[PDB]
């Protein structure tokens, strides 16, 4: 009950089923190796789709969504200089919920008689499943429950950034991991609830043959289209801005070097949260948009280019003068750096209406946004992980394996998804089961090829923590990192006495 | 064992794809430096080729360094969007001389039906036309939505249920091709695959809708129609020697009220 | 004696839940409108949506006549208790004719629901009908609690906090017929 503690709870759920995302694709990742029905022994498309769409609903919302929520909240009350955090028993059900979502989802799984319409679930799709369908069913269930959670969180947390700091703080003092948490958590405040209304609606379509979407009746699919993309993007955001957080400590401590352009980043990270209300229609192009609403649209994501590019340099700035150190944290902090800015033009590439009309939906697409969220986001993590695993263990990170892990995870990226870009320009239809072209049945096998490496590693990693807490080199320190890691929290005893701090 | 956009054999495709390479080179003057600057640090910046970390704060025109350039990219890689973004775009815009065909889509449960409004044939999976011709495409959907894409053409749109979909394309070489889906997936969804036969010249393509006429069936009412729209993966490709006056209009109608 | 008024801006940021709900809602309705009044067509006659909002509207300063003699002036016990009552009333009231007008909107219609137009509005209402629900059994409900426990000037924390969450309500309520009834009819 204990928001700290709680942090770590989250964590915990995250590996716990990433151990079952990766292994649910680290396996379907198969089929499209070799060719026929393979040694996967599946009937029609029934499970495929299933398969292969449950995943990115869960990376999406119950492994890779933990770790805001997670990390937010376990190191920014510490640094700020605070007791916990301002609505106690309100913060532990902030978890809770995400945690019902969670059971919640293997109900639909228990049963085989889980969904298949995208991450999303798009119409035409969902509603119609038979009445008997209680498939989509436990779907628009589980988001639901997770939804109000979430929900909570940015408020919570912002309250607390807003009236619990250090005495003497001034706004202008708030550190990165701080700033960013502001941003990216009001984001959940004035997005989320858009899904919540947007599940609603599916509710009563499904349960009690209402017709919001149904353009037989009256309802239409170019409204439902429109919210949950509305409040996509942002998921998007509030998934990688506090990252910038984390990222910038872990740069900054061990380079030795005060994170520059601090202005400027500052309202980077408040521009960044301002335009993302009104850039949602590049999802939309395909399906029939205003060649001028295009614009509106299509060039405003290409402006966001800009913000990045400040982060980015600014932290570069941060090395230039030299001294930096390159350990487990310093390392992914490297891979950010690098990755990150790679898929960064297929964004700016995609941004251009026409300039996707060809890739949209295609490969191309699969491999434009996985590169910005594993080498991206899921490094974040990691990151992260590192530099505060001792903060909340009480010992620090085998830099061995951590060098080791570090490279099957860089390298095996490319090897899994560049290959994809290419079956893209070729044309390659998403989600597919069953294609043939011989080209594409190539590529799919580089790939398929480039995650028996990351699948490994994986189990690296995960392997050796264990070897980590068990067997420990028990650090009795207040800081194991040089005089450049300098935040409040640092400061303190790791773990902190039980009662905080 | 493809790394570029598709076979040249298209007007749009290069105003539309020529687009992502012509900008990808002039993006990588980004890249390429950041790719750079990340790059070289491990390097001289390192603890054994710098005694220390001395510290400074700003100057302004640090942002500047690369500040007015990215803009400068977002601007040239930003006029051109503008400008680029129309052609294959819905709307009205005419454009005639007697001749450009006007298919009609209806793609149906893992099959891709079509309908010839001065032809009287039908078709399942394959469309055939004329070369360095406009393409006029009618869209929309009789199940689930989809969508109507030609790789090597650059052409693709969705397909909404009770709704037309406009486009239209422009081929400038024979030779069969082949149409994928939409983004959704399901049983079949994986196996929706149609060519584009463009043969040599339209006395050849005379002949293509002669053929069907000799088709033993046709697709003269609804009930019928719903019978050719049936629960069927992978449909082989069929014909039809005759098409209700309005079986487009037939489709949107009865999914509209 | 700085974190008791914290609940509130902790709850102000709250509505930007139930803020934003009630926005993008009305975007959907604000859509499955143009189509186009065909054929079949509930109207509603300009007495119950008077009616309503007026009960509506006397809550709007049945708290502004009551906040004063509830605690900032000179708090007087049970004079911030009768009137909570009275303001529960028409609460259950307001949802009475919002209870009324749906039966006849079903007992005509003998189970099938058509069209949208008596969809988005069938729900719009809905949620404007459940927020005065609990946010009208919340109150009622803690009424029982400022009895044992009581609370005093500046002590009051819920009862100036729920004088915000539903002084919010009727604002949207300050629409729904002046935006859905009138000039949608
Ligand atoms: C959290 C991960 C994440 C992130 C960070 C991004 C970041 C961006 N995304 Fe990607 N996206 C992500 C996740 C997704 N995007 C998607 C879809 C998507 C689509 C629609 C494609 C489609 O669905 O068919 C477009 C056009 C973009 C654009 C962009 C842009 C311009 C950025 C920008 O943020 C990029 C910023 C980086 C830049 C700009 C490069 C770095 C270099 C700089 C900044 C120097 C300046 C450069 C110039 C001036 C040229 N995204 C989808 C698919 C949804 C689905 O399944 O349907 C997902 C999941
Ligand atoms: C390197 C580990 C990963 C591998 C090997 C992997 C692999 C895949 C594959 C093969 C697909 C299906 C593509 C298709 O056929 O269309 C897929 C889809 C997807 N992945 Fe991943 N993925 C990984 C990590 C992630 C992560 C970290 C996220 C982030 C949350 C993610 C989100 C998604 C989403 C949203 C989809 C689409 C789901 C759908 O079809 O509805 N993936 N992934
Ligand atoms: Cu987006």
């Amino acid at each position: 009950v204990d928001h700290k503690r709680l942090g770590i709870m989250y964590i915990i759920v995250a590996i716990v089923m990433l151990l079952r995302g990766f292994a649910d694709a680290i396996m379907m990742r198969s089929q499209q190796a070799l060719a026929s029905a393979g040694e996967a022994g599946f009937l029609p498309p029934h499970h495929y789709d299933q398969i292969f769409t449950a995943h990115g609903v869960i990376m999406i919302f119950f492994v890779a969504m933990p770790f805001v929520i997670g990390l937010m909240n376990l190191v920014v009350p510490l640094q700020i200089g605070a007791r916990d955090v301002a609505f106690p028993f309100l913060n532990n059900l902030s978890f809770w919920f995400t945690v019902v979502g969670v059971i919640l989802v293997n109900v639909s799984l228990g049963v085989g008689e889980f969904a298949q319409t995208g991450w999303l679930a798009y119409p035409p799709l969902s509603g119609i499943e038979y009445s008997p369908g209680v498939g989509v069913d436990y779907w628009i269930w589980s988001l639901q429950l997770s939804g109000i959670g979430t929900t909570l969180t940015g408020i919570n947390f912002f309250v607390t950034i807003l009236k619990m700091r250090a005495p003497g703080m001034t706004m202008f003092k708030m550190p990165v991991f701080t700033w960013a948490s502001l941003c990216a958590n009001v984001l959940i405040i004035a997005s989320f609830p858009i899904l919540t209304v947007t599940v609603a609606l599916l509710t009563l379509d499904r349960y009690l043959g209402t017709h919001f979407f149904t353009n037989d009746m009256g309802g239409n699919m170019m409204m439902y289209i429109n919210l949950i993309w509305a409040w996509g993007h942002p998921e998007v955001y509030i998934l990688i801005l506090p990252v910038f957080g984390v990222f910038s400590e872990i740069a900054a401590t061990f380079s030795r070097k005060r994170l520059f352009g601090y202005t400027s980043l500052v309202w980077a990270t408040v521009c960044i949260t301002v335009l993302s209300f009104i850039v949602w229609l590049h999802h939309f192009f395909t399906m029939g948009a205003g060649a001028n609403v295009n614009a509106f649209f299509g060039i405003t994501t290409m402006i966001i280019a800009i913000p990045t590019g400040v982060k980015i340099f600014n932290w570069l700035f941060t090395m230039y003068q030299g001294r930096i150190v390159f350990h487990s944290a310093m390392l992914w902090t490297i891979g950010f750096i690098v990755t990150f800015s790679v898929g960064g033009m297929t964004g700016v590439l995609l941004a251009v209406p026409g300039a996707d009309f060809v890739l949209h939906n295609s490969l191309f697409l699969i491999a434009h946004f996985h590169n910005v969220i594993i080498g991206g986001v899921v490094f974040g993590c990691f990151a992260g992980m590192t530099y505060w695993w001792p903060k909340a263990f009480g010992f620090k990170l085998n830099e061995t394996w951590g060098k080791r892990a570090f490279w099957f995870w860089i390298i095996g990226f490319f090897v899994a998804f560049m290959p994809l870009y290419a079956l893209g320009f070729m044309g390659m239809t998403r989600r597919l089961s069953q294609q043939i072209d011989p080209q594409f049945h190539t590529m799919l096998m580089i790939a398929a090829s480039g995650a028996v490496l990351i699948a490994l590693g994986i189990l690296c990693l995960v392997i050796q923590m264990y070897v980590s807490i068990r067997d420990r080199d028990q650090n009795r320190d207040l800081t194991g990192d040089p005089w450049g890691g300098r935040t409040l929290e640092w400061a303190t005893s790791s773990p902190p006495p039980f009662y905080n701090f | 064992s493809a790394l570029l956009d598709p076979k040249g054999q298209i007007g749009l495709e290069q105003r539309s794809l020529i687009l992502t390479a012509f900008g990808l080179m002039l993006i990588v003057v980004i890249p390429a430096i950041l790719m750079a600057v990340g790059f070289a640090w491990k390097y001289r910046a390192s603890n054994k080729d710098a005694k220390y970390s001395p510290n400074w704060s700003h100057s302004n025109k640090v942002e500047a360094v690369v500040w007015t350039v990215p803009i400068l990219i977002i601007i040239f890689l930003a006029v051109l969007t503008w400008k680029t973004t129309h052609a294959l775009e819905p709307s009205k815009p005419l454009a005639h001389d007697e001749k450009p065909i006007t298919i009609e889509v209806v793609s149906m449960d893992w099959k891709w039906f079509f309908i010839y409004p001065e032809q009287g044939i039908a078709t399942v999976n394959e469309i055939a036309f004329p070369a360095n011709t406009p393409v006029y495409f009618k869209v929309t959907s009789n199940s689930v939505m989809n969508s109507f894409f030609i790789p090597r053409l650059g052409s693709q749109i969705y397909a909404m249920a009770g709704m037309q979909t406009r486009l239209h394309l422009i081929a400038n070489e024979p030779g069969t091709y082949d149409g994928i889906s939409a983004s959704y997936s399901g049983p079949g969804f994986s196996g929706m695959k149609f060519k584009a036969i463009a043969t040599p010249d339209r006395a050849a393509f005379d002949q293509w809708v002669a053929k069907a006429k000799q088709s033993p069936n046709t697709m003269s009412d609804m009930a019928a129609f719903e019978k050719l729209a049936a629960p069927s993966e992978y449909n082989q490709v069929e014909y039809f020697s005759n098409v209700k006056p309005d079986l487009f209009a037939d489709v949107i109608n009865k999914f509209m009220a | 004696h700085d974190a008791g008024g914290t609940k509130i801006f902790g709850f102000w940021i709250y509505l930007m839940s139930d803020c934003i709900l009630f926005s993008i809602l009305f975007a959907t309705y604000a859509v499955l409108v143009n189509g186009t009044a065909g054929g079949p067509t509930g109207k509603d006659i300009f007495e119950l949506p008077f009616v309503l909002v007026e009960t509506f509207l006397l809550l709007f300063s049945s708290i502004t006549y009551g906040m004063a003699a509830i605690a900032m002036y000179k708090n007087n016990k049970s004079q911030v208790i009768s009137w909570l009552a009275l303001t529960w009333l028409f609460g259950a009231g307001f949802i009475g004719m919002e209870i009324y007008e749906f039966h006849h909107l079903i007992v005509n219609g003998m189970g099938p629901d058509r069209s949208g137009f008596l969809s988005a509005f069938f729900a719009l209402v809905g949620t404007h009908g459940l927020h005065v629900t609990s946010g009208l059994i919340w109150m009622a409900v803690l009424m029982v609690q400022i009895a044992r426990r009581g609370l005093t000037s500046t002590n009051r924390t819920r009862i100036m906090c729920l004088s915000l969450f539903w002084h919010f309500l009727d604002v949207v309520w300050i629409c729904v017929f002046t935006v859905v009834y009138l000039m949608g009819a």
